[PDB]
């Protein structure tokens, strides 16, 4: 077999989509409160995950099917999945040797250490450098990486999502595009599909164990004060 | 609410 | 006559809590989103003025009498008069020469040009550069200046203040000592009195039009965002 | 409302 036409076009407007909202420069970094390495690397950090939050609206709305849901849907499926979603997108920029995301410079090279100094413990910050690994390893390509990015926000198994039905089609034809690449386009991955489908498991957990931290954050006005509206809005429990 | 999300989303 | 010992302790107080919220380096700035040289200074600015109200925040705590009122009256206090205590406490960085604030740098030196990319208008820069000379001219002594400021933040007149007898009570104490200040201590210091409150005067026309701008910002989301929690919740208006 | 006023309004 091989991809279709409707097939291979859904990975050129998703792949693009990506490129329209991925800063291979890192430039907007410099725009950000100053990295300080008591919570001393929030600040930054929290503008990056805010910055982050809109390249993953914006992305998102370029996925094919996702412009048609409901406001209602598609925030409910931005809210759920963001988190995971960047944590996803983060390990374009993850690195091996230093164990860190090098972005750009020095500067903005986040190592094991200044990680934890932005409210986070290990208990999640353990998992989720295990899975910037494993995924790293599984050293994909763009599209199967764009792919599981568009596949993981349209799940529909998220706390908010209505029509959990339309939802489900588009990622199936989603999880075919690259089950199917996967197949043709792709040399010795014949077990990858599974650790892919794999991975949107691992990010589960992820999320859970963030959401609980950061719930800690949040209920701390002098930590809470030095987050972002958006971030405080999407991670905010409001329904 | 979400009245960021709203405009974001918006296109 | 002469100041009393309960007078001039007002002062000491007063003064010495100024100087531990006002720090004349300016080296905090560095903490802030960088200045952008469509509102591109808003997201430093934003930063500069959610960092005042905080000390804004410090300085009150520190004024005797203020500690003793309700949460909700420091808070309808605070809110009220928080930005025209930033519009006073930053003159002490305004200059006659360049006609800016000059905060440690030429990178923190804002000129009524970087002023205006703050998605505030003219209608409220012009009162506001002329509020910054003509008292700026007054040359004013830290304790006229001090009192100024404790005297503006104590006014009864807000909406909100439920006890505005016992906050009456406060400013009348502190109308006087900066009255009879100007008197003892302050040569060729015979009309200022009046020229001072004529000040707090001019605040209530800047507090006024400040409002009608801002409401107008934070009713668009791609600006509220913009700013930062502390902001949001002081200049808006949750009863 | 006015959590953070709050918390740096209590000493
Ligand atoms: C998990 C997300 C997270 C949330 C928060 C808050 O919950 C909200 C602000 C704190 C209250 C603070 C810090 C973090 C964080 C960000 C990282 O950035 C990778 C970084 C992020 C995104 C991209 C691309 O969008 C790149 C480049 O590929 C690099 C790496 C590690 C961490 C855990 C400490
Ligand atoms: C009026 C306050 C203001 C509000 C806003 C917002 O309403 C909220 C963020 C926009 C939505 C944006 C910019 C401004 C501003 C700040 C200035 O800073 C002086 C500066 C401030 C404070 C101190 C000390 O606290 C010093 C040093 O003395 C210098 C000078 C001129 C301006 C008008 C454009």
């Amino acid at each position: 077999h091989m991809l279709s036409d409707e097939q291979m076009q859904i990975i050129n407007s998703l792949v693009e989509a990506h490129h329209k909202t991925y800063d291979d420069s890192y430039s907007d970094f410099v725009r950000f409160r100053p990295p300080v390495r008591r919570l001393s690397m929030l600040p930054h950090l929290a503008d990056l995950v805010s910055y982050s939050i809109q390249k993953v609206i914006g992305f998102a709305k370029m996925i094919p099917g996702f412009r048609d849901l409901t406001a209602e849907d598609q925030i409910a499926l931005l809210k759920s999945s963001a988190i995971e979603i960047i944590m996803l997108r983060s390990n374009q920029s993850f690195s091996l040797e230093d164990m860190s995301w090098s972005c750009g410079g020095p500067d903005f090279k986040y190592c094991i250490n200044d990680v934890t100094k932005a409210g986070h413990t290990l208990e999640l910050l353990e998992p989720l450098v295990k899975f910037q690994v494993g995924l790293k390893k599984l050293k994909l390509h763009e599209e199967e990486h764009v792919l599981l990015m568009a596949i993981c926000l349209l799940s529909p198994d998220r706390p908010g999502v209505q029509d959990h039905v339309r939802i489900e089609a588009l990622q199936d034809r989603l999880c075919d595009v690259l089950q199917a690449y996967i197949r043709i386009q792709h040399p010795g991955g014949r077990l990858l599909y599974a650790k892919m489908i794999q991975k949107l498991a691992d990010l589960r957990s992820l999320n859970e164990e963030h959401s609980k931290q950061y719930r800690s954050l949040s209920f701390q006005p002098e930590h809470s004060m030095q987050l972002t509206p958006l971030v405080l809005e999407v991670f905010g429990s409001e329904v | 609410r979400h009245k960021i999300l709203h405009r974001l989303l918006q296109e």
